[PDB]
């Protein structure tokens, strides 16, 4: 099963 | 055993009249026979700065150290060298060092403040950059030198040990060792390249400071050794941090090459400026190409693996495990370097904050196929090693999104425990 | 020289389709060859603590090495690796160690939390119980190995000074050498054991840590070498502690036999576990007898 | 490897029957093999202050080591040792070392305080000057041993890691290490298939390292001196991490010199001591490297850095050197000589009573040799060189002397910037 | 040219 965490990663980048 | 002069990067006459006598990342330099002297060339990668030029050489020299400031010649047999400032406005010198019967000079070396020359019979001779000497000292027989502001490290050969290397500093007062005579884990050479064998019997292609200040070493193997925690005598270790046979493998699309090979010329922070090298020798040639670069890539891809997932293509699962292990390093190294030296390039704070936010980036990866895989433990460990505390909530997140409840309270303890080291 | 895989107390396969690949306290691993694969077994001398298992080997591991919470083989051409947990709540894992041209695997070892690889270029490859690696580094050439807790105790070869040692820490925060490639006292080899010296060339029959955490080794000579104060620099020597030569003459009431031989397997606070085997070879074979304790 | 008994300035029997066990400043020891037995003979070079004696050996002491005190006498194989004290105060006393099978005694030495003898299996005994025992230590095998007062210089070989050394103190109730088996740089002898019939081959059979004699200098600083024939101190060896070899000797170079630049082989040296700047040798002729029988009279040999070009030197042309050259040389060996007197005065104090006049005058050299090629910069229109020579001053008062000769030689920015050392000098002097 | 530094090297040894 695959967990879709890009958007959690580019959360992490925001300053 | 005979001592052969040697230089960073330098290559062998071969069949042709001609050689690099070195050559790193300010530039080549050069040597052609004519007559009965020699024609060498100072050339210059960044021409906008400094000027190429030629001059005769009524002695010989096969020996040549190159930096941002000058240029250093030696002459093996006669003992005689010369330093040439690049800009004019400094002048040359000229010294001809002692040398007893059978005793040859093995390597020299210069920075902006410093010049030092190597001997076969362990001869260690300093000077500054205008000539005056500052001490002879006698180590182990010298087989290699390199210099970088007023640090040296210099590699030495006996029959005893093998090959092992020093790291000093030639400061204002005294010289200090930071390591004194540890062993040298790099490989010897052990067939159309026979002739490069018999010009550098080490096979020590080249060896440098990177920018940032650590050692490297680049053998007959072709893979780039860096020194690290050299500052603490006992933590110190040689670390495989580019395989550059790898490197032409994964750039020829997975195929087994004889024609590409890799020159060192320096390490960047994180790139091998190199030359690479198309041919039969394992040298460059004339023309020199331009210089290419190479990523830094830690040893940890198998060929077999690589093969069934197809310039090759690499899974993202495989290259986020080689990403965290690279970051990790270089993380190590910078860290250590801003807390003892300080900052020497300009942009290492920079260039330390996005390390560190590479290496949570591609732990959160590897976390995300172990929590993909059910594998709470092994899902748990990799949290343990991530370091922002933001990273531990995006791995809390990704844990949730996995359903695994029982992982999300055992890092959300990672959190509170950092939490309680925050309030002490 | 040629480097061959080695494992602590491992036996060749003789004339016979089965060999011991590892043997310590804790238990003792055997394969057998079959058909076309081979059967490897894992038993424990704990009847009671530990449950014995075998699965089919569809790789020819020649390398293995064994401790109270795994265990950890390898393959020493193809470097591959698989740690196996005692508890089946832990997840079997395995891995491919990458090897340049003509490079071997020849030696691993395992902890509860550190999982080490060695090769006959140097290459020092580390990891966690769970796979995850931690770092690689460059030494000389290894040849044994053996871990406890954080600690590692390296057998090094050069082809100037011969054996060397080294002793190390792999904390939470950075490897620490305690003794690096210092020399290693251990006297070489100087016929029905033939096929023991081709299958281990060093001699090395089996290396650990004491109970007590000091790094002993036990060579061909059959005596047990112990390195004591190795915290200390200065203070550091190996003690002879054990002639089991002298011990199994003075069993005989007096008499030279050639008959009885020591197999190391560990070295408690005071009692060296080991196997008494009786017959022409020096290693044991099956089945294996009960182990035997000799006070130092 | 075989480990041959070690004796300082010790010569082999060769092809005739005598030999010197030992030699330095004090006086040598010379073995005569007599029937079956052998008669010793400890003469002095103060003829004044002690009496030539001699007595049978029935024993055939190989090993000797000689201090101002007494003598010592070691048996490689039986283990025997007898320590002879030169008056009649104390009696000599004899003890018989433990050695196992194969173990020889390698190398002895003796303060007024301490005796101590080395093994070729590593173990170190140390007694004091009555023989009482102290600790019993495990090293590497020994080859070579010196010492003086309290302190122990002693040289280890293995097969594993060649030649080392290790400096100690033998204190009162334990030893301590100043330095533990550090690398030895010395340059061991290069021995060819022709040298199997060359009449200094009995040397290298006799002396395998090619130590002619090892000392501490008279201001406490080891010093070896190898089959190469250069004089190795080792400086700095209160700091680990700053520890050096310095060659400050080549005499091989120094006999070329004294021939009027002419390569010469039948002249040699034979160390006995350095003595601050002068080491004191015999100076052999003819055809082996070592002395025979009689022995000269002693000579002086000043230390001299090697700096100096074969090459160069027979174009300024006994050899005379140009001025400019000399400086160079002198700058060297004062900026050495001063700082390892420095430190020993800062760590041991005075010795003999007069070294801060030393000292002093060496500094004062120091800074004379550095203006004059101060003046070679100027002179020349170097600068930015002349800048660098004015940072090495030590005294203000040279620093001044600098700024004289910077205005005759109308070089007024240079007198600028050696007015802004004596400033920033002013500026460090207050925190 | 050659520079005469005798007399300072002679006023330094003065005290």
């Amino acid at each position: 099963m695959d967990i879709x965490i890009d958007d959690i990663l580019x959360e992490l980048d925001k300053e | 055993f005979r001592y052969m002069p040697f230089s960073p990067a330098g290559t062998p006459f071969g069949f042709t009249d001609r050689r690099y006598l070195t050559m790193n990342e300010v530039g080549y330099v050069s040597t052609v026979k004519n007559s009965e002297q020699y024609s060498i060339t100072v050339s210059f990668f960044d021409v906008g700065r400094f000027r190429e030029y030629h001059f005769e050489d009524l002695f010989g020299y096969d020996l040549c150290f190159l930096n941002e400031k000058g240029t250093l010649f030696g002459q093996s047999k006669t003992g005689q060298i010369q330093y040439r400032p690049h800009d004019s406005i400094h002048s040359n010198w000229t010294k001809i060092i002692p040398l007893q019967a059978g005793e040859r000079i093995t390597s020299v070396a210069a920075t902006p403040v410093r010049v030092i020359v190597g001997t076969s019979l362990g001869y260690f001779r300093s000077f500054n950059q205008f000539g005056v000497p500052f001490a002879v000292e006698k180590t182990s027989p010298i087989v290699a030198l390199t210099a970088q502001n007023y640090r040296v490290f210099s590699v030495h050969y006996s029959q005893f040990h093998g090959l092992s290397y020093s790291l000093s500093e030639l400061g204002t007062s005294s010289k200090r060792y930071y390591k004194r005579e540890c062993p040298l884990p790099m490989s010897l050479p052990n067939d159309a390249n026979l002739d490069y064998y018999n010009f550098n019997p080490m096979g020590i292609k080249s060896l440098f400071f990177s920018s940032y200040g650590d050692p490297c070493i680049f053998g007959s193997d072709n893979t780039l050794l860096l020194l690290s925690k050299w500052r603490s005598p006992e933590e110190s270790k040689w670390l495989p941090i580019l395989d550059s046979n790898m490197e032409i493998w994964k750039m020829s699309g997975g195929k087994e090459t004889t024609d590409i090979h890799v020159w060192p010329l320096a390490l960047a922070y994180d790139t091998l400026n190199c030359i690479l090298v198309k041919g039969k020798h394992i040298w460059p040639e004339f023309p020199l190409p331009l210089p290419s670069e190479m990523e830094i890539r830690m040893p940890v891809f198998v060929k077999s693996k690589l093969l069934e997932e197809n310039e090759i293509q690499i899974p993202v699962s495989m290259a986020a495990e080689e990403e965290y292990l690279r970051s990790k390093v270089l993380s190590e190294l910078l860290t250590d370097t801003l807390e003892n030296d300080g900052e020497m390039y300009g942009n290492e704070n920079e260039v330390l904050a996005a390390l560190n936010g590479a290496y949570d980036k591609a732990l959160l990866r590897l976390f995300a196929s172990a929590c993909s895989d059910q594998n709470v433990e092994k899902a748990l460990s990799l949290a343990h090693e991530l370091k922002q505390d933001r990273a531990l909530t995006a791995a809390v997140k990704i844990s949730e999104r996995a359903e695994l409840p029982s992982l999300v309270k055992k890092i959300n303890n990672i959190r509170e425990a950092r939490y309680e080291q925050q309030l002490k």
